[PDB]
């Protein structure tokens, strides 16, 4: 029983993550770099609008399985 | 964590779409929940649905494929086996659903519900009443409920 989050973007297939609630959003940026190959301080995280912050973690967004991200370069 | 299989067999099917569309429907999510899609779907053609866009709502459960997604119809349609909450009647939606089944087989049942109904299955029996003894009168009712409504 493991957690999944989603990563929408403009150009690629939607990205599956494996994730915790204790994830960072640099760990989220790291696993995006693994699988597409994108440095993770060109990246650019928005949940619900909302910019996600390299220093926080998922539960502090209130991220649960099924989420779905967007990523824009910055 | 609940539902590991579910979303990793969600996102196998919604990639598969992407790779290879479908020619009458599409689906995927449209909010920030990967359990939550919307679909949207073509009457099909010899039909009195033919022309209209439907839209409809897919919700996978945590324990999918094992268990069906819940399939509504947004838009409104005049048919015997769809109710005025969008609810559908599909055999493979309640019991003879089998985990081999994905989103675009339930599409193209749904798209051959439209094409041909079950009146001896319904979920408005007074429409299948009509769509029995009167065939003519329940095209006219579907065709004009299409243009109000899915057009």
């Amino acid at each position: 029983d493991k957690m999944h989050i989603f990563v929408r973007t403009a150009t690629l297939l939607m990205i599956i993550l494996e994730v915790e609630p204790s994830d960072t959003i640099e760990n989220v940026k790291a696993k995006i770099q693994d699988k597409e190959g994108i440095p993770p301080d060109q990246q650019s995280l928005v949940f619900r609008r909302k910019q996600l912050e390299d220093g926080r973690t998922l539960s502090d967004y209130n991220i649960r399985t099924g989420s779905i991200l967007e990523l824009v370069l910055r | 964590p609940l539902g590991s299989m579910a979303l990793k067999r969600i996102h196998k099917e919604l990639n598969d779409l992407a790779r290879d569309p479908p020619a009458q429907s599409r689906a995927g999510p449209v909010g920030d929940d990967m359990f939550h899609w919307q679909a949207t779907i073509m009457g099909p053609n010899d039909s009195p649905y033919q022309g209209g866009v439907f839209f409809l709502t897919i919700h996978f459960p945590t324990d999918y494929p094992f268990k069906p997604p819940k399939v509504a119809f947004t838009t409104r349609i005049y048919h015997p086996n769809i109710n005025s909450n969008g609810s559908i009647c599909l055999d493979i939606l309640r019991s003879q659903w089998s985990p081999a089944l994905t989103i675009s087989k339930v599409l193209l049942s749904i798209s051959s519900l439209l094409s041909d109904p079950n009146p001896d299955d319904p979920l408005v029996p007074e429409i299948a009443r009509i769509y029995k003894t009167d065939r003519e009168k329940y095209n006219r009712i579907a065709r004009e409920w299409t243009q109000k409504y899915a057009m």
